[PDB]
Formats: C-alpha cells, structure tokens, sequence
C-alpha cells in the first residue's frame, strides 16, 4: 500500500497474510479475506502454481509475534475455471481456500462480510484497501498491516480511454487513481474495504496495476468484483 | 505476476 498508514489491530480482522514455505521458513506473497471460519478469498494469480500455503489470521506484523496469529495450512485451492494465467485483464482472478482446520474468532479474527450479488458501488464510494505491500513503487514490503483511502473509480470512468480503457471490464472495480495511493505489489489478493450504509464489505479482490508503477495517476488500483461472484462463490464452499 | 499485483 503506497501513501497508507499503519492499519489499527481491530480495524480490519478479517485481513490475512498469504505466505509459501521456502525452506526453514515461510513468505508473505499476497493478501486475502477470511471469509468462513474455514475458507480464506484471494487473487488466482497468488495460487496459480503448485506450492505449500499457509495463512496467518490475526496478523499485524509479518516478522513479529503480535500474539494474535493463528498459522493455518491451505488444504484446498479453488480457482476460478475461466481464470486465464495469462490475460489478468479478461478477468475471473479469484479464488478460494479450504483451511487445514478451522481457526477460532476473536476481535482480531473476523469473517469479511461480502456485498449482494450484483452490488455496484456509486462512482467515488468511500473504501479502504489493506495490505503488506510495498509502501513505493520498487521498495519493500511493509512490515505492519497499511491502509489508504481508495475511493471507487465507476466503470464508466474507469473505461475511458484515459484510464485503463477496454483492459478494464464490468466484472471489476477500480479504485483510487489520484497519484498518491495505490495498492502495490504484495497487497493483491486482499480485500477493497468499502463503507456502505454505515458498515464495512469487501467489495474487491486486488488484481492488477500498471507496468508504470503502482500510484499512477489514472491507473487505478483494479479489483476482481467479488459481487460479480457470489453465486459462484457459494457453490464452491457448498460443495467441497 | 511478479512477485503478486498481477501487471495491466
Ligand atoms: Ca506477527
């Protein structure tokens, strides 16, 4: 997360740090939601390739013991079938995770809650993007959980040919844009926080940026829109 | 997809 802050413990518990093992020990890769006691909601690019998962709930600083983590293993790996590894921009980045064990809930471990199938959010909608990515473009990861306010670009906007133009399509929502805030490598995966009617939802999965660099202005930060697959999501966790 | 935000 460029131009962000250090996100509070409580603020967001349903954040979860993806990591590989490698080796002795384990790495950050990518954000997701906690979206059920035992499935965890991510980008397919983090788990398109054959590797040992875990995620941590409860997470605030990757290398210190904050007390609140619990380390899960990742059983099952459900991406979504039209996911295309190699056109990020025709869309269906996302999939879902079966948790080794199911973790406990507490102020610090939440279920995410998601939108209505078919939820589209007004233009410069007020959310929150969260993450361990990198605080500049071409810098490192950061160490505590960041926030930034990313309000929603509308697709009409985000469409036109100054912005990200036909690579954006409807099953998607861009956020941010200004120059200053973005998503950045290590956030995708996790979750666009946006406030509606007074309470929180995940309306994004975080997918892409510019090959320009992350805070560009008029390259919003772009998100699978997980109201686009509600239905789908449903059904995975029913029948597995 | 680089290391992942995926680069678009
Ligand atoms: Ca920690």
């Amino acid at each position: 997360v460029v131009g962000g802050t250090e996100a509070q413990r409580n603020s967001w518990p349903s954040q979860i740090s993806l990591q590989y093992r490698s080796g002795s020990s384990w790495a950050h890769t990518c954000g997701g939601t906690l979206i059920r006691q035992n499935w965890v909601m991510t980008a397919a690019h983090c788990v398109d390739r054959e590797l040992t998962f875990r995620v941590v709930v409860g997470e605030h600083n990757l290398n210190q013991n904050d007390g609140t983590e619990q380390y899960v293993g990742v059983q099952k790996i459900v991406v979504h079938p039209y996911w295309n590894t190699d056109d990020v921009a025709a869309g269906y980045d996302i999939a879902l995770l079966r948790l080794a064990q199911s973790v406990t809930l507490n102020s610090y471990v939440q279920l995410g809650v998601l939108p209505r199938a078919g939820t589209i959010l007004a233009n410069n909608s007020p959310c929150y993007i969260t993450g361990w990515g990198l605080t500049r473009t071409n810098g490192q990861l950061a160490q505590t959980l960041q926030q930034a306010y990313l309000p929603t670009v509308d697709y009409a906007i985000c469409s036109s040919s100054s912005y990200w133009g036909s690579t954006v399509k409807n099953s998607m929502v861009c956020a941010g844009g200004d120059g200053v805030r973005s998503g950045c490598q290590g956030d995708s995966g996790g979750p666009l926080h946006c406030l509606v009617n007074g309470q929180y939802a995940v309306h994004g999965v975080t997918s892409f940026v510019s090959r320009l660099g992350c805070n560009v202005t008029r390259k919003p930060t772009v998100f699978t829109r997980v109201s686009a697959y509600i239905s789908w999501i449903n059904n995975v966790i029913a029948s597995n | 997809v680089x290391f992942a935000a995926a680069i678009a």
